[PDB]
RNA sequence: GCCCGUCGCUAGUACCGAUUGAAUGGCUUAGUGAGGCCUCAGGAUCUGCUAGCGGAGAAUUUGGACAAACUUGGUCAUUUAGAGGAACUAAAAGUCGUAACAAGGUUUCCGUAGGUGAACCUGCGGAAGGAUCAUU
RNA sequence: ACCCACUCGGCACCUUACGAGAAAUCAAAGUCUUUGGGUUCUGGGGGGAGUAUGGUCGCAAGGCUGAAACUUAAAGGAAUUG
RNA sequence: UAUCUGGUUGAUCCUGCCAGUAGUCAUAUGCUUGUCUCAAAGAUUAAGCCAUGCAUGUCUAAGUAUAAGCAAUACAGUGAAACUGCGAAUGGCUCAUUAAAUCAGUUAUCGUUUAUUUGAUAGUUCCCUACAUGGUAUAACUGUGGUAAUUCUAGAGCUAAUACAUGCUUAAAAUCUCAGAUGUAUUUAUUAGAUUGAUGAUUCAUAAUAACUUUUCGAAUCGCAUGGCCUUGUGCUGGCGAUGGUUCAUUCAAAUUUCUGCCCUAUCAACUUUCGAUGGUAGGAUAGUGGCCUACCAUGGUUUCAACGGGUAACGGGGAAUAAGGGUUCGAUUCCGGAGAGGGAGCCUGAGAAACGGCUACCACAUCCAAGGAAGGCAGCAGGCGCGCAAAUUACCCAAUCCUAAUUCAGGGAGGUAGUGACAAUAAAUAACGAUACAUGUAAUUGGAAUGAGUACAAUGUAAAUACCUUAACGAGGAACAAUUGGAGGGCAAGUCUGGUGCCAGCAGCCGCGGUAAUUCCAGCUCCAAUAGCGUAUAUUAAAGUUGUUGCAGUUAAAAAGCUCGUAGUUGAACUUUGGGCCCGGUUGCAACGGGGCCUUUCUUUUACUUUGAAAAAAUUAGAGUGUUCAAAGCAGGCGUAUUGCUCGAAUAUAUUAGCAUGGAAUAAUAGAAUAGGACG
RNA sequence: CUCUUAAGGUAGCCAAAUGCCUCGUCAUCUAAUUAGUGACGCGCAUGAAUGGAUUAACGAGAUUCCCACUGUCCCUAUCUA
């Protein structure tokens, strides 16, 4: 199969090296998960030592953590609209580690407003300790109007067979967004 | 498989095979210790070539050096235990200065012949192969022996092999059984 | 090549076992335990090459069949189990009991011990690291892990083990003074004293070690193990404690008995 | 005395050589491409739960990467056939001449060019390893 | 211009060689078995053979690089006496 | 044991090779072959092809027993088959591929997986069984069959688990959210992790918060003893173990990996990069790092210090032969590492395989067929064919060595034993002693002794043996119980012997002999050399100072480029703290030689080099000790008795490439401060 | 050796668009070849600016073979104007 050996790859000096050592089952490399998004399906790979690694294709959901307030909420991937490896993969909608997705960000809304109640897109005093520094961003707050936040996913679905991943803020917003308006 | 059988030669051949001075020497040390060959002054010559080197490796070392005291002390006390090199030559420069004809004699071939068994190093060298000859309480029916200076005072004639013991023999019970027919009854 | 090997050619076994080269094409091979493959020594050899008890490995295997032998407390009816460096060897029949040491030459010496100081055992501190749910732990050389040690307990250290009980009751710090045993390389099997530690970051760290007779040799941190403070061994010391005597003074301690 | 070459016979060795020669092996463009694996599906019949709804699931099947192998052509390397051609060596009392060694009877030799059955001859420049260490 | 003396550099020469060499001879061909100042190139018995082949240069003649099979007990150097 | 000799000539001295000479665990082959120990052995040509048989199976007390199997109120013992678990990835064989590949030494995993062993470790599980759940499960078994044929299997009826799938009991205490949750396993994000642990160093160990899981783990298991308390009940507690289990550590390992080191070749000088070549970013994949793969981007990476290409009758090394030193050659092969199982490729299970006595396909071979089909992999052990100059039994056994399994028990062509065996190696029979005659020796003038070569009672040896040792009896006079292989011109030890042949037959490694006077052929006699061995062929080593670093030669013997420039390479003028002096002090015999401390204007560039130390597996080598009877060997063994045993050993040195630690600062190189941008406050 | 010429065809080349014999002989090409090509040469009657030999490229020139291709053919049939 797909083998990850250096025996192929010819050396730095660009001499072909001569084959010896037929191909060995460490060496071994498989197929690419490529996970779509929707209806889960997830397959177990029997993995070195014994254990199991978990292909997750057709992803629908995936915990996303704001990383400002530390919620974590699990969430519904809209579809990818970024990936900085290669725009086939945002064309097909596949899930993979460091792919920008929108997320659902009805939990999020749901969860700011039950801790803060602030009205961020439209147990009395908790609101009032959780006091005036409740603003979140400009940026991080205008997607909440259309139900939609640009998340990074940061596990790796053919690996893990999860799609987590966190919410954008900062300048690495700042960066997607212009990557986003650039391209489109 | 199991671990390598270690063996090594014991003897070298004479570079020069037909020098007539070497031949006659090998010629009178064979006549004079009762040799079967030339292969018995080849392997002496031999072992006093290893003894040599030995020596002349510890002779280039310096004096009082680990090495060279305990290796020459133990090699001179191996050749005095075996009476090649006498007592009033323990220095490791007398070493080299040993000769065939001083490991030659301590041959139990020559043993026995110089102790009055024998009659000659020939007739010596038959008792022996006979087991006629016993060093300790050890029968030794092999020529070369190396007596060890203390087995001197030792080489006897074995209990059995009928010189030194009760039996009298194998052919004269033969001879007895038939002169005791020759005579009548 | 294609997994573990469980074959042990002759040969191929650490010398200090002094095995015959032409018994057999195949010497006992260390099962899997708690010192080494190398560094051990196995019941079967110990048995029937250093006591001479049994004549064959399978009155080696009869032996240890009726719970007669005993590691460390444990019966351990593995006929090839890697006994090793300050491991307790306890025969109820025949009640003595050995630790494993070693002789002046590197090897495992027969060092008969008492039942009252059989209890415990030395073990060099291997790590110290903090376990799951926050609790410390120590590995010793012997492969033992001992939750929640002394604080003061570093690397490099020796603990004493119950071995009953299995716990730590005293330990010794590595620091210079200190009488340690040299458990591999050239010197193995001398005791000595720690002059001084060279440290070599990244590198190895190198220790100065100075006998009675005040020779004094350098060898690495890995395999020095500290049993006391100079002149109070935590441990009895094998018939020759390590002193390393050269080839003319051995062959005068020989000849002198005549 | 020693001696050189052509030519002729015998034997052996290697070389050139039309045959777009032949065989073997390596690599490789292109084409086809078994098989397992991953994957898009598919549903025998198998059994549980209330006509429905889940689960296990063979045959089969989509697309992939891994790819043996085959075909075509190219290339490289190694063996090998071949009319004929052209040498070398050995054996030599063969044929022809006598080129060199004496100033070898034209001193020899080198480089180069031409010629001639053959050694060789001749021109040009060079060397003495010359037959001259030498004409204040 | 010439003479005398010295000096540096050069073409050489004569004698003697401590020395070197197989000798002829050599002030280097010496300072080498008492073997090492630095460095480049070339040779490994005589033929086959500076041939075949490949590469490369040339208009060509040819130049540079360059085997092998096979064959042979000598070939050769200096010197001595006839 | 630092050695030469014959051959060019009429004679000489050289160059120079040929030849001789000795060794070879170095292969054949010829002749010969009595004894003991030791034992290589189808590597070379064909990793060519294989008939047949065996080489991997395995059960304890402790997973599952209704064999209609055995034996004298559930079986409770043994135990077929089968299910389950484990192993079958070890071993053994071979060297085909492989030239920076393997391998060796030396590093790293702060870059990973790890069955098993050992140690530690889990009071947190549930949204109407736990005095214990299901078949959704079936094997063996029973019965009916098909096929010519295979370790082919179909339909039907059961039956269990430590198989498969579910599934509770653990209070107590504990902190947050607004009654619930907080164990552990997975994933993500965030925080602490200081100067409240560790490392040289971390985003480490660990902890915490928020959440997430096609959902893990949290014994519905087994044996032997049954004890204690009490409301004597299907009461409640409590032993030793076996097995299983999450995580960590450990061990056995594995996988990558730092640095340095491989034979010949330029009649290979440029190579790699379109089709990944060098690097960056991100992703995928992996157990994990990594162009390992993908997308984008950049144009890089190697090379005369030999890249790249080609050859190897190249697996690498430990090592072997030969060797004054330096070297030369070899290493398929008893150990270590690698690779492969006809050539490839793919893959299942499993911790571990790209496994081949596992599977799938293709290619090439090739087996049985009733022609429908089915089955293959001896470079395992024997054995056969073929190839060749060239290499053994279709034997016995698990007794040793160990290995595997559920495991003391079974299995093992692994291994050991024997058969074959002049591979090689060790010891050393074929005679010794008298009397008499002749001149110590000689002449088949005689005698009494000795022995094993054999054969064999028994015994030892052995798993059964066989052989060895030890021996009852036998078993020498031509002691016929008969030693051979090559020579006698020189090298080179030994005949101008006799007959034969007559440049013929032949010998002759070389020089040469033989053409009617043969010291050389063919023979007889005698003699020589080695000797149970000797000769021959090939290769290799020394000889060879004829490959020369040590250490060659170049005017004429072979060889100085026609000449000069010039890059790489090699080499490169001198100089910088020396010399006084006072002390302390080690080793060999008050003296010598070796260090350190103070002054005397004096208290962290970069290397090479060199000293010492760790390192360089074992085996092998040298070497200590040790009466295998000696010896090759082996690591044994030794010492007083009628023990109820004491004890020495299996050292040491060697690798100096490369890396590591360390002392020194001569030698060789390297840089300081010059438009001062300099050194100390 | 002769006879003999002004010289006696040199370097080359050839059964060639030049060779009668001749479909020369040998090899190759093919199942089969008076064809083609490569050789040989006592060449009826080759040959040196009446130019000899060889030539990259070029050619509606002559010729042989191979691949592809096809009704040229096996073996013809059909359709359109
Ligand atoms: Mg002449
Ligand atoms: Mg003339
Ligand atoms: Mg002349
Ligand atoms: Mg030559
Ligand atoms: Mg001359
Ligand atoms: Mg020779
Ligand atoms: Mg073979
Ligand atoms: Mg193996
Ligand atoms: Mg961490
Ligand atoms: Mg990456
Ligand atoms: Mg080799
Ligand atoms: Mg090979
Ligand atoms: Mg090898
Ligand atoms: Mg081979
Ligand atoms: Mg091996
Ligand atoms: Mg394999
Ligand atoms: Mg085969
Ligand atoms: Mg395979
Ligand atoms: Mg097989
Ligand atoms: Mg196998
Ligand atoms: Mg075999
Ligand atoms: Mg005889
Ligand atoms: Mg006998
Ligand atoms: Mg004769
Ligand atoms: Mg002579
Ligand atoms: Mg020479
Ligand atoms: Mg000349
Ligand atoms: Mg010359
Ligand atoms: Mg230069
Ligand atoms: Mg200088
Ligand atoms: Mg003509
Ligand atoms: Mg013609
Ligand atoms: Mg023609
Ligand atoms: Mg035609
Ligand atoms: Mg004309
Ligand atoms: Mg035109």
């Amino acid at each position: 199969g797909i083998s990850r050996d250096s025996r192929h790859k010819r050396s730095a000096t660009g001499a072909k090296r001569a084959q010896f050592r037929k191909k060995r089952k460490f060496e071994l490399g498989r197929q690419p998960a490529n996970t779509k998004i929707g209806a889960k399906r997830i397959h177990s790979v029997r993995t070195r030592g014994g254990n199991k690694k978990y292909r997750a294709l057709r992803i629908e959901t995936g915990n996303f953590s704001w990383a400002s307030e530390g919620i974590s909420k699990k969430t519904r991937i809209a579809g990818v609209v970024y990936h900085p490896s290669n725009n086939e993969l945002v064309r097909t909608n596949t899930l993979t580690k460091a792919a920008i997705v929108q997320i659902d960000a009805t939990p999020f809304r749901q969860w700011f407003e039950a801790h803060y109640g602030q009205t961020l897109g439209k147990a009395e005093r908790k609101w009032a300790a959780r006091a005036a520094s409740a603003k979140i961003e400009s940026s991080v707050e205008s997607q909440f109007s259309a139900g939609r936040l640009y998340a990074c996913i940061s596990s790796r679905p053919g690996q893990s067979g999860r799609c987590d991943g966190y919410i954008l803020e900062g300048e690495e917003l700042a960066f997607y967004l212009r990557r986003l308006t650039a391209k489109k | 498989p199991r671990a390598p059988r270690t063996y090594s030669k014991t003897y070298s051949t004479p570079k020069r095979p037909y020098e007539s001075s070497r031949l006659d020497a090998e010629l009178k040390l064979a006549g004079e210790f009762g040799l079967k060959n030339k292969k018995e002054i080849y392997r002496i010559s031999f072992q006093l070539s290893k003894i040599r080197r030995a020596a002349r490796d510890l002779l280039t070392r310096d004096e009082k050096d680990p090495k060279r005291l305990f290796e020459g002390n133990a090699l001179i006390r191996r050749l005095v235990r075996v009476g090649v090199l006498s007592e009033d030559k323990k220095k490791l420069d007398y070493v080299l200065a040993l000769k065939v004809e001083d490991f030659l004699e301590r041959r139990l071939q020559t043993q026995v012949y110089k102790l009055g068994l024998a009659k000659s190093v020939h007739h010596a060298r038959v008792l022996i192969t006979q087991r006629h000859i016993a060093v300790g309480k050890q029968i030794v029916n092999i020529p070369s022996f190396m007596v060890r200076l203390d087995s001197e005072k030792h080489i006897d004639f074995a209990p059995t092999s009928p010189f030194g013991g009760a039996r009298p023999g194998r052919v004269a019970r033969r001879n007895a059984a038939r002169k005791a027919e020759a005579s009548g009854e | 090549a294609r997994g573990p090997k469980k074959h042990l050619k002759r040969l191929a076994a650490p010398h200090h076992w002094l095995l015959d080269k032409l018994s057999g094409c195949y010497a006992p091979r260390p099962s899997a335990g708690p010192h080494k493959l190398r560094e051990s020594l196995p019941l079967i050899v110990f048995l029937r090459n250093r006591l001479k008890y049994a004549l064959n490995g399978r009155e080696v295997k009869a032996i240890l069949m009726q719970r007669h032998v005993k590691v460390d407390g444990k019966v351990r009816t593995d006929t090839t189990y890697p006994a090793g460096f300050m491991d307790v060897i306890t025969l109820d029949a025949t009640n003595e009991n050995f630790r494993l040491v070693y002789d002046v030459k590197g090897r495992f010496a027969v060092h008969r011990i008492t039942d009252e100081e059989a209890s415990y055992k030395l073990g060099k501190v291997k790590k110290v690291q903090l376990g799951k749910k926050g609790v410390p732990y120590v590995v010793t050389h012997d492969g033992r892990t001992i939750r929640y040690p002394d604080p003061n307990i570093k690397v490099n250290d020796t603990v004493k083990i119950d071995l009953a009980s299995g716990k730590i009751t005293d330990f010794i710090k590595f620091d210079a003074g200190k009488l340690v045993y040299v458990t591999g390389g050239r010197n193995l099997g001398r005791i000595g004293t720690i002059v001084h530690k060279e440290r070599h970051d990244g590198g190895f760290d190198l220790v100065h070690i100075k006998d009675s007779l005040d020779n004094t040799f350098v060898t690495r941190l890995n395999n020095v193990f500290v049993i006391g403070e100079q002149g109070k061994p935590y441990i009895s010391l094998p018939k020759g404690k390590g002193i390393k005597l050269s080839i003319a003074e051995e062959r005068d301690r020989r000849r002198a008995q005549q």
